[PDB]
RNA sequence: AGCUUUACUGCAGGCUGUCGCUGAG
RNA sequence: GAUACAGGGUGACAACCCCGUACUGAAGACCAGUACGCUGUGCGGUAGUGCCAGAGUAGCGGGGGUUGGAUAUCCCUCGCG
RNA sequence: CGCACGGAGGCGAAGAACCACAGAUUUCCGAAUGAGAAUCUCUAACAAUUGCUUCGCGCAAUGAGGAACCCCGAGAACUGAAACAUCUCAGUAUCGGGAGGAACAGAAAACGCAACGUGAUGUCGUUAGUAACCGCGAGUGAACGCGAUACAGCCCAAAC
């Protein structure tokens, strides 16, 4: 039979209809008054969190992050530039907003490591994402067969090196065939042309 | 008044001094920032790629 | 652990203070206070210290001018070393 | 000017460094203080 | 030289301290004689006194005092 | 290279319509 | 003399004056807590069953960047889905 | 009894010097962390941000460094086009963030010598200056495959 989780999932396919719509319209009022990174005791989208690796266990943390919507907040050139490089308004950053959120979260919890993240909506001027972080030093996690991998030294600051799920997609690594000529194994090894 | 020799006479102000962190006489005692190692500005040590030739 | 007293400061001026004012002069650790210089001296030579004057020298060391009580005799204390 | 205790220690060292190569080092090495600083002609740090 | 390691390990914790204070004093009296330009010195001892003190302290650490 | 303008081409900025935030009769 | 005629030193050009050099052997480090071996677990197959299988996703549109990617690169942003 | 061939003196058969491994000591400033300060000073200290929590700094984490290499972001201009704007120089220089001894990638919603075929991923040789791009100017420029190197395949979410 359908799991209860499937119901949370189904509700979020359309965050603008049904009960969920009313919920968001209510919550966001509170969210807008919260800070940039708010640790929350329980995931707003349980199915999504569990699906991404979450576990109701010690050392597993969740935090909601809000980031402004839109293009790059860029300063206009202050020296000579050929027309092609004089733009300001239409320039957008190469990291998606969800990735910016993951980074702001990880900075707030220097000792933790980003496991994954997901969207929880947006209003006219900002977007919210909940990030799942893991304490690589807590024995409850060092002994977990499904999560202890994140304890290895080479997994340090993984979010800042694009090893996150949103990181790998944003780096054009989704495809294994056509189109990934300059993305795999890394953007840098391919001369930054991805 | 000439900008040269005559204007050198008023220079009796102490600015750059021996730095607690790097030992160079570059700790600006008015700004409390070392121009050589960055002490007072950053925990990380001041360093730039342009301090050497690009391919080196 | 650093010791308070380094060594006796023996110079002509030091001798005058010894003969004429019952004072002994020492090179002492620059982290030592007048009180610490006083104690250390009483304990090393067994005498009574009345007053201590200090100076941070242009040699990088600290000089202490220690006056002894009339009960003790600087010349004698110094003479045994 | 007013020197702090630390500045004083440094000036002190500079003065000491300003001494000559002892007589015996000359014999021992069978034959210059490349750091002889004059107060007027030279300039110390700080 | 004169003070060997065995001799230091054979001393009791209280004997090393007493011995330490004794050595420190010979040292201080030597540096005093040196300060007075006194030449009745014997350069080897002032140098030996330092090592002896280092040895005793090392043993005190080793023996737990 | 600095400067000018109804030189060429663009870039900020301002004005204005539209979409999102955005709801009830 | 040579399984040693590499090199160096030594009051001038040295296999045989000295260090070494060939041969043989020893130790540490790396390979690696890897390979091998082992303990436990249990692989798989037939038939029936619409019980399960990752959403602002797939995909579309507006504006940009990027790429050899041209209608047919990868990515960002706003809207829709 | 350093460089360093002096003087005086000392150490070594109680086996020193010297070399290897292990240990002791290791001032002050320094990420610098009780607070302040041009290496000092003032009156108990994981400062700051976090996780766990006996909710007490009790147990822990982060910070900074390193020759370059590596990964993620920001990103010129001189120059070339015999001028110059797209293009080029170049995703170069430089900047921000971060890991390791190597990084990154990686067990197909692949390939598409179209097949009765291949079978995770780097990399090397080649495919090839080919296809593709481009005031279709100057210039720019892959991939599948193949020959090699080395080989390794698995764990969740959900159903119950
Ligand atoms: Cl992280
Ligand atoms: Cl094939
Ligand atoms: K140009
Ligand atoms: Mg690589
Ligand atoms: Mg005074
Ligand atoms: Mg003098
Ligand atoms: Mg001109
Ligand atoms: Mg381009
Ligand atoms: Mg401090
Ligand atoms: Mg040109
Ligand atoms: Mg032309
Ligand atoms: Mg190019
Ligand atoms: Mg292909
Ligand atoms: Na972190
Ligand atoms: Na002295
Ligand atoms: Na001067
Ligand atoms: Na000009
Ligand atoms: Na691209
Ligand atoms: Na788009
Ligand atoms: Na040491
Ligand atoms: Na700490
Ligand atoms: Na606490
Ligand atoms: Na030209
Ligand atoms: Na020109
Ligand atoms: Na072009
Ligand atoms: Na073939
Ligand atoms: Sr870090
Ligand atoms: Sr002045
Ligand atoms: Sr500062
Ligand atoms: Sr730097
Ligand atoms: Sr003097
Ligand atoms: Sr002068
Ligand atoms: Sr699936
Ligand atoms: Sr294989």
């Amino acid at each position: 039979a359908r799991s209860a989780y499937s119901y949370i999932r189904d509700a979020w396919e359309n965050p603008g209809d049904g009960q969920l719509a009313e919920l968001q319209w209510q919550r966001q009022q509170e969210w807008r008054n919260e800070g940039a990174v708010e640790r929350i005791e329980r995931p707003t989208r349980l199915d999504k969190a569990r699906s991404q690796g979450y576990k109701a266990k010690q050392g597993v943390i969740v935090a909601r992050v809000s980031v402004r919507k839109g293009s790059a907040r860029k300063r206009r050139h202050k020296a000579g530039r050929r027309s092609k490089r004089q733009g300001v308004t239409r320039i957008t950053r190469r990291k998606d907003i969800q990735r910016v959120a993951e980074e702001r979260a990880s900075r707030t919890f220097p000792n933790l490591r980003v496991l994954n993240s997901y969207s929880v909506g947006q209003d006219g001027r900002q977007k919210w994402h909940e990030v799942i972080l893991i304490d690589p030093n807590h024995p409850a996690i060092q002994n977990d067969d499904d999560l202890s991998w994140i304890c290895a030294d080479d997994q340090a600051d993984r979010v800042f090196r694009g090893l996150t799920g949103a990181g790998r997609r944003n780096r054009g690594l989704s495809g294994k065939g056509k189109g990934s000529e300059k993305t795999r194994p890394s953007l840098r090894s391919n001369g930054g042309k991805g | 008044t000439g900008a040269g020799t005559p204007s050198q006479g008023k220079k009796n102000t102490t600015t750059h001094t021996k730095c607690r962190r790097c030992g160079e006489k570059s700790y600006h005692t008015k700004k409390k920032v070392c121009s050589s190692c960055g002490f007072g500005k950053s925990a990380k040590r001041r360093d730039y790629e342009w301090q050497s030739k690009a391919g080196e | 652990s650093w010791d308070v007293i380094k060594h006796p400061h023996v110079t002509e001026k030091a001798m005058n203070d010894m003969d004429f004012q019952n004072k002994l002069q020492f090179a002492v650790d620059d982290r030592a206070s007048k009180g610490e210089v006083a104690d250390a001296v009483e304990e090393q030579y067994d005498v009574t210290v009345e007053q201590v004057n200090t100076q941070n020298t242009m040699d990088g060391e600290k000089k202490a001018v220690v006056r002894l009580s009339e009960d003790d005799d600087a010349q004698e204390v110094a003479s045994r070393i | 000017g007013k020197k702090s205790k630390a500045t004083k220690k440094r000036l002190a060292k500079l003065d000491n460094q300003n001494s000559r190569v002892p007589a015996w080092v000359m014999l021992k090495t069978d034959r210059r203080n490349h750091k002889r600083r004059h107060w007027r002609r030279n300039d110390t740090d700080e | 030289t004169v003070l060997h390691v065995q001799e230091i390990r054979d001393m009791t914790p209280a004997e090393r301290e007493a011995e330490l204070d004794d050595l420190k004093t010979e040292l201080l009296n030597a540096r005093a004689v040196q300060a007075a330009g006194g030449a009745p010195e014997n350069p080897g001892r002032i140098k030996e006194l330092r090592k002896a003190i280092a040895r005793i302290k090392t043993i005190q650490g080793e023996e737990g005092d």
